[PDB]
């Protein structure tokens, strides 16, 4: 979620924000910050874990050619999930 | 798009905007990183 | 060896005066003339073959408005390639830079017998293959 | 006031001219530092060296004579001269 | 041809090309150093800088070669040669429907001949040349700046003069009229370096030192 | 070779004969650029750039350096008598907008890492 | 056509993550070096960008950002009526890039529903 | 005279019995390709990409393993011999995960680029690719163990050159895997090193994670100053900023491997700076002012006190130039109390021998040695590209080594023989069954570090070993070539001080407390406000706050070791330069560009306003000091035993314990490194366990 810094000013998804001395915040005046307001790790963290039934599992992120180099997940560590290092969808094995 | 309406997202704009330059809603630049290098903070409590 | 009216001339080609380099560019530099290391990410060698010449490094500030990367250094970027190390000296030297070289470290020869690893009474023999 | 803080002999290993002073370290450089405990006497030998005996007065005021070809006992009167004045 | 995606060889105009260079160094050994084929046809003469002139004549008006265009005349900078200064003379015969490269070499302080006497094309190309590399031509009608700007310092195709050169320009209020200040760069240009650490061609690889 | 061809002087005497011609039309022309530009300066001060730019290479001694040195001066010359030049690049030899420069150890110190 | 070269968004995936995972492939082939960018791993892990900076006036708008991409993250897309009244308003950010993104995806996406196949 | 006659695509060279056909190929300038060949490991033979034709033979042959015959011809580039290189490539990319934008290997990889030029250009496997579970072994090395392609290279590493045996293979076929098997920490002084040897993104540099691309990054070549081996680097930068450390190839010094403190304390170069001359407001707290406030302060405090009034102390991190200009600016006062943190034994000879303080078998020549033996030291952590040089003449010369200190682990098997320093004696004396040891050996060498001469016997330490050393000599039983004596330094700016007469250690202070201190860097914490006389003015010039920063009047920013060119003299005395890779931050200064500025201030202006000047002067005091890259013999060994032998010092008692036990003790020793997160997160794994220190690695 996109917060507010202690002067008022918008929090990035960077988490970048000008501390109260700085003078760079005069460009902001009688103007605006811009600020994304989808912050991608919040929504990549809202997806939920598909339960396959495989030790690996592939992704290519969706849409066949339209998504990313297909890759291939281990899923053999029981605590943790096997996520794609790609598009951050996560993959574990039926309920252990 | 009445005919084939586009791919619902909830993360594309549900409400387009215009060139909004020569107004305040106008684009400002900005470094997106943060600071590189961190200073020492003195003490505060003197030595004498 | 030929009819050009050969005229006796020093053998101290200076052409800074020619190069339109400014004065500061000239005097204060300092190149350095090296064949240039390998990287130690990867094991190939075709990188340390010839010499190069690179400027002393000067201060770069990050830009007000977008952070990025400023310079007042005009020869920052600048690399020259060498076939041998007299070649870049004598570069530089007609340019009126101050240089220091180093000496082309190689890799020395190494005795390796792969029949060592299976040693009746040496440490060369490994635990694991 | 102008007492003397240091001397600094330079020499070579090798080189011919640095010979007599090769000499007199080896023969009378530890005479030297039994009688002068506390004068840092830094020999500093460095390959392809002319040498040279420095000496560091008070002030950082520094001297140098040239030792090239000299004979172990003209080092040791150089020493002399400079430990004790005259120089 | 089961090899689609090959170049094709033509030999026939490689020896031919090689025939003429032979032809070529026979009549002028004096000025003819070393003549070549590339492995895609193209004939090299290097030569003397001194037979510059007759080099060029002699291909212009012999029957046999005929060069009557001047394509291009240009200049390469190598540093690591004494000579760091390469001219070279790309020629084509409308007659015999050829092409041939002339090439000598000369240093910063070494002047070569003006060829505007053999090809008028030169002209121009010899003033560029000295613009953007320095080198003087003897006897050229007019040798001045071409490319730069006036009162431009140094010779910018050189290999050590820097890619955004040492002076910008910007207009000065106060002195109402364009000025020249020393080069700062809100983001300087950024340094690749991308050749490879592994040897691709093995063919023209150098003998070890 | 161990002798090298000359650009025009075989000599240094010939290299100076010829630095005097070049600075002889340069301080003649000075008076009419002065004019025909509008410029703000004096002819003094004109003059005293003009020599100013012959002593920066006063320690050349290579008479082809101070043959192509000549021929680059010729080549200045004739772009200003042309009015090839504007007046902001005749203004270019005097660096009215650039700021002082440090000199000594201390400013330099105070103002950056630069030697 | 769908293949016009116009302003430049960085897009997501369905599941609304960044689909740039900052490999620089961009950065590394922009003809006019009109990319910058700086990445780091995200809290979570991921491989992102911190910093990715377009000079819309460096750029020549050849499209080579948007062939390197393996991931289809950046694109030039259809939009051409975003001129400025100021120079600064075209050195673009992260923030307005993903913006860009979230503005024009709809259409974006379609049109390389139309000529990926050509891709 | 032995050599044979051997040709390499019909061209003839001639080479030692026993040279493999890679080395062959390798002397015309023809690179075999390799995956699993190292030339610093042991020949694995496994990865099958150096297979190449020998002329009339059949079969190929594996170029890193197969020694040459007489006669031989090599054809590096027959048409056999690429279609093995591709058909080994294409085995090798089979199951390769398709990671090169998300890999952090990508524009150096050495899979890539071999597949670029030795394999072809498209796939025909038509399967699912293999897929193997992370490894996690510290916070050092990130294991993304799918992309491994079982070279081998990081166990025969970890085996060999570290001599750790926790690397391995479990499993056989395709499912065979390279880890721990078991979940363990890859902790080792050398650890970070398998990183570079890997050809593949499998093992990678957390630390450096996501953050740049090879081809991006600017690569200054300087010098490493975290201890006195000076390891020879590459410093990666990046639009202004430090972005990692990588060796630099010196086969005399560190060859191609560096320590973990070297690699990844650097982010403690972006941490706890001093970027602005600061001043002690009237409440007595430190504030920001400007250069000349600070500079004329100090010049004001400098020119009131002269002679023991004023005296410096230099830490660990300080070059050859700030050395000379603060041994110039205080002689200018009169001062010559210029002391260093790091105490030498000053009785005898003291510092007037160079030979007295420094390696002078140097460390190649361990390599050459028979035994050594080591005195009061830890040198796996105290310098760990020396004792990996041990290591390596114990593998492959069958080195004998003994020690006397605390049993410390070693990564070598030693013979220990006790902790307590009458052991010296003992040995002196011809008494311990040691001696002969020594007596009977070629090329013996007896290290003394410079860790055990901070003990108040350490003169007494010193005047035994060398009796050690002179008692081996005066017999001929080795050469006069060879050197016994070895000092082992730990602190980077130690050999330059003795080198200008810095007195050693701060007894000198504390025998006549100044009014004026300056400290150079020094944050040791040896002389502190209480050992002053109420009122010093101490000075603190330097590039981080830890210790000295706090207690100091004035502070005044200097430059890092990889913000300057600098000048550092290693344990074994050669003089090396760094070059500046970035500028220092904020206001921050070359420290011998601040001397000269407050000389100058002060009315004492030094005589050099250039670094060229400052060097000539480091050349009238130590000529050897810009004598960079040569080592310089020292002689006179015989004048320092036999000026040693008046100090009739007794030894203690007390058990030879090294400051370093543990590897705990390694990561956090100097501001540098106490101020970098990853030193701190080394710690932390190392004391309390694997759980401790988190990081999703999950991109
Ligand atoms: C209108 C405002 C201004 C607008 C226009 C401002 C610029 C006007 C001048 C532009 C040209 C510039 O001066 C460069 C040239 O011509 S350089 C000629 C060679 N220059 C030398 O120096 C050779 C070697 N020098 C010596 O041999 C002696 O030192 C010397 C001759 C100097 C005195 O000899 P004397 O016998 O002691
Ligand atoms: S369109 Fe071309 S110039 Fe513009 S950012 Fe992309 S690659 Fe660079
Ligand atoms: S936009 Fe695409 S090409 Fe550029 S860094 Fe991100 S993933 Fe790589
Ligand atoms: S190690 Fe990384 S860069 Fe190299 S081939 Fe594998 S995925 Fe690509
Ligand atoms: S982890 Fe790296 S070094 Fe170790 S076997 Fe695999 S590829 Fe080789
Ligand atoms: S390099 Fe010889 S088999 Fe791997
Ligand atoms: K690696
Ligand atoms: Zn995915």
């Amino acid at each position: 979620g996109v917060r507010t810094s202690p002067t008022g000013e918008k929090v990035t998804h960077t988490g970048q924000a000008y501390d109260d001395g700085d003078y760079r915040r005069v460009r902001f005046s009688d103007r605006q910050k811009e600020v994304n307001e989808n912050f991608a790790i919040d929504l990549i963290a809202e997806q939920p874990v598909s339960e396959v039934g495989s030790r690996v599992i592939s992704c290519d992120g969706g849409g066949g050619a339209l998504g990313h180099p297909r890759v291939y997940i281990n899923l053999d560590k029981e605590t943790k999930t096997g996520t794609c290092g790609y598009c951050g969808l996560q993959f574990r094995q039926p309920h252990h | 798009p009445t005919t084939k309406p586009p791919t619902a997202r909830k993360y594309i704009w549900t409400n387009h905007k215009f060139n909004v330059s020569g107004t305040p809603q106008q684009y400002v630049p900005y470094s997106t990183t943060r600071k590189k290098i961190q200073e020492w903070v003195p003490p505060s409590t003197p030595y004498k | 060896t030929q009819d050009t009216q050969l005229i006796a001339v020093d053998e101290k080609l200076d052409i800074t005066t020619l190069t339109g380099v400014p004065e500061e560019h000239i005097k204060t530099r300092k190149v350095r003339i090296f064949v240039p290391a390998r990287n130690n990410m990867q094991s190939g060698v075709n990188n340390t073959k010839k010499w190069k010449m690179e400027f002393d490094t000067r201060e770069r500030w990050e830009n007000p408005l977008m952070g990025w990367s400023s310079t007042a250094d005009p020869l920052s970027n600048l690399v020259l390639t060498f076939s041998t190390k007299e070649d870049a000296v004598a570069f530089a030297e007609k340019n009126g830079w101050s240089f220091d070289v180093e000496e082309r470290k190689v890799p020395k020869p190494k005795s390796k017998s792969y029949g060592a690893n299976f040693s009746w009474n040496k440490r060369t023999r490994v635990s694991t293959k | 006031k102008l007492g003397l803080r240091e001397i600094r002999i330079h020499l070579c290993q090798r080189s011919p001219g640095s010979q007599g002073v090769r000499d007199f370290i080896e023969k009378r450089y530890v005479e030297l530092k039994k009688a002068n405990p506390d004068l840092p006497i830094l020999i500093r030998e460095c390959s392809d060296v002319q040498p040279k005996l420095w000496a560091r007065y008070a002030f950082g005021q520094e001297k140098n004579v040239s030792l090239n070809n000299f004979s172990a006992d003209q080092v040791t009167r150089t020493l002399e001269n400079v430990l004790s004045g005259k120089a | 041809d089961t090899r689609p995606t090959i170049r094709p060889r033509n030999d026939v105009v490689h020896k031919q090309l090689s025939a003429f260079g032979q032809y070529v160094a026979e009549i002028l050994p004096k000025y003819v150093q070393q003549v070549q084929v590339s492995c895609f046809n193209e004939l090299e003469i290097f030569i003397h800088p001194d037979g510059v002139i007759p080099v060029l004549t002699f291909l212009r008006d012999h029957t046999n070669a005929q060069f009557k265009s001047l394509a291009d005349l240009t200049a390469v900078d190598v540093p690591t040669r004494q000579n760091r200064f390469e001219i070279v003379y790309n020629l084509l015969s409308l007659r015999f429907n050829s092409r041939i490269r002339v090439k000598t070499y000369t240093d910063e302080l070494t002047p070569i001949e003006s060829s505007v006497t053999v090809y008028k094309a030169a002209n121009w190309y010899e003033r560029e040349i000295w613009d953007m590399f320095g080198v003087f031509f003897a006897n050229h009608p007019d040798l001045r700046r071409i490319l730069t700007d006036y009162g431009f310092e140094g010779h910018p195709f050189r290999k050590d003069f820097p890619l955004s050169g040492y002076v910008e320009l910007r207009y000065d209020d106060e002195v109402k009229r364009v000025v020249a200040e020393p080069v700062e760069l809100a983001q300087e240009f950024r340094k690749f370096d991308l050749n490879s650490p592994w040897e691709a061609f093995p063919a023209y690889r150098q003998p070890p030192e | 070779g161990t002798s090298v061809k000359p650009i025009f002087s075989r000599d240094m005497n010939e290299a100076k004969r010829r630095v005097r011609e070049l600075y002889r039309a340069w301080y003649r022309e000075v008076p009419n650029t002065v004019h025909l530009f509008q410029l703000d300066i004096s002819v003094k001060q004109g003059r005293d750039k003009v020599r100013e730019m012959f002593m920066k290479n006063a320690h050349v001694t290579d008479p082809r350096v101070v043959d192509l040195l000549v021929i680059k001066g010729k080549m200045e010359l004739e772009e200003t008598i042309n009015v090839w030049k504007q007046r902001t690049h005749i203004m270019r030899f005097f660096h009215e907008t650039e700021a002082p420069r440090p000199t000594d150890f201390l400013s330099k110190f105070y103002v950056g890492h630069d030697p | 056509s769908p293949r016009f070269r116009g302003e430049h968004a960085l897009r997501r995936y369905p599941s609304g993550e960044e689909r740039c995972i900052a490999c620089k492939l961009c950065e590394a082939v922009c003809p006019a070096q009109a990319i910058t960018i700086e990445a780091e791993p995200r809290a979570d892990g991921s491989r992102r960008t911190t910093r990715y900076d377009i000079d819309m006036t460096k750029c020549i708008y050849c499209g080579f950002c948007q062939e390197a991409c393996p991931v289809d993250a950046i694109v030039e897309g259809p939009n051409f009526e975003f001129s400025t009244e100021t120079h600064e308003e075209l050195l673009y950010n992260k923030e307005k890039l993903l913006n860009n993104g979230d503005k024009w995806e709809a259409e974006i996406a379609a049109n390389i529903q139309a000529d990926y196949l050509y891709r | 005279s032995n050599l044979i006659e051997v040709f390499v695509d019909g061209q003839s060279v001639m080479v030692e019995p026993g040279t493999t056909v890679l080395q062959a190929c390798e002397k015309v300038g023809m690179q075999i390709p390799r995956f699993c060949y190292h030339e610093r490991l042991s020949v694995a033979g496994n990865c099958r990409m150096c297979l190449v034709e020998i002329e009339k033979a059949p079969k190929v042959v594996a170029a890193c393993a197969m020694p040459v015959m007489k006669g031989w011809n090599i054809l590096t580039n027959s048409e056999k011999s690429k279609k093995a290189r591709e058909g080994v490539m294409e085995f090798l990319l089979a199951n390769h995960p398709l990671d090169c934008p998300i890999c952090d290997q990508g524009g150096e990889c050495d899979l890539q680029d071999q597949s670029m030029m030795f394999g072809s250009d498209r796939s025909r496997f038509l399967e699912g690719k293999r897929a193997v579970e992370d490894k996690n072994i510290g916070p050092l090395v990130k294991t993304i163990m799918t992309r491994c392609i079982q070279c081998t290279r990081c166990i025969r590493f970890a085996s060999e050159i570290a001599g750790v045996d926790d690397l391995g293979t479990t499993g056989r076929g395709n499912d065979m895997q390279v880890g721990t098997y078991i979940e363990k920490m890859f902790m080792s002084e050398l650890s970070g090193n398998i990183i570079d040897i890997c050809p593949v993104g499998a093992l990678t540099s957390k630390p450096y994670a996501f953050t740049a691309r090879p081809w991006e990054t600017r690569k200054t070549e300087s010098i490493d100053v975290m201890d006195a081996v000076g390891s020879n680097i590459v410093v990666s930068t990046r639009t202004g900023e430090v972005m990692r450390i990588l060796p630099r190839m010196h086969e005399d010094i560190n060859e191609e491997w560096i320590s973990d403190k070297t690699r990844f304390a650097y982010d403690g170069l972006k941490r706890q700076r001093l970027t602005q001359p600061m001043i002690r407001n009237e409440k007595g707290l430190l504030t920001y002012t400007t250069w000349e406030d600070a500079l004329s302060r100090v010049a004001g405090m400098l020119q009131s006190f002269q002679g023991n009034d004023v005296a410096a102390i230099a830490g660990g991190l300080v070059d050859a130039e700030a050395l000379v200009a603060l041994k110039d600016l205080l002689n200018r006062v009169d001062s010559d109390s210029l002391c260093t943190e790091e105490v030498f034994p000053t009785a005898g000879a003291g510092t007037d021998l160079r030979s007295n303080y420094l390696l002078n078998t140097t460390i190649a020549g361990v390599e050459e040695a028979d035994v050594i033996l080591l005195v009061g030291t830890n040198p796996r952590f105290e310098a760990p590209l020396f004792n990996a040089r041990i290591r390596k003449s114990w593998l492959h010369n069958d080195l004998k080594v003994a020690l006397i200190g605390s049993p410390v682990d070693l990564t070598y098997r030693y013979d220990h023989l006790g902790d307590s320093p009458k052991i010296l004696q003992d040995i002196a004396s011809g008494n311990h069954p040691f001696s002969q040891i020594l007596k009977e050996a070629k090329k013996p060498m007896v290290v003394l570090g410079s860790s055990a001469l901070q003990r108040s016997d350490g003169t007494a330490i010193l005047a035994a070993v060398s009796n050690i050393a002179q008692n081996i000599r005066l017999s001929s039983g080795v050469t006069g070539d060879w050197k016994v004596m070895n000092i082992l330094h730990r602190i980077a700016s130690q050999v330059a001080a003795l080198d200008l007469g810095y007195k050693p250690g701060v007894e000198a202070i504390r025998k006549n407390p100044p009014k004026v201190l300056f400290l150079l860097g020094a944050d040791g914490g040896c002389i502190t406000r209480q050992d002053l006389p109420k009122d010093c003015f101490i000075i603190y010039q330097g590039h981080h706050g830890d210790v000295g920063a706090p207690m100091a009047d004035v502070i005044l920013p200097g430059a890092a070791y990889t913000e300057k060119s600098a000048t550092y003299v290693n344990t074994e005395g050669r003089a090396q330069q760094t070059k500046v890779a970035v500028t220092p931050p904020g206001l921050a200064r070359e420290d011998w560009k601040i001397i000269r500025a407050l000389s100058e201030i002060a009315g004492m202006t030094l005589p050099y306003d250039t670094l060229d000047q400052v060097r000539s002067r480091l050349e009238e005091v130590s000529p050897n000091l810009v004598r960079y890259d040569d080592v310089e013999g020292a002689n006179y060994f015989q004048q320092a035993n036999e000026l040693s032998k008046l100090v009739n010092q007794q030894l203690l008692a007390d058990p030879l314990v090294p400051p370093q036990l543990t590897i705990k003790d390694f990561y956090m020793t100097d501001s540098i490194s106490r101020a970098s997160q990853t030193m701190a997160k080394c710690v932390k794994a190392v004391t309390e366990g694997i759980q401790a220190v988190e990081e999703p690695s999950i991109c």
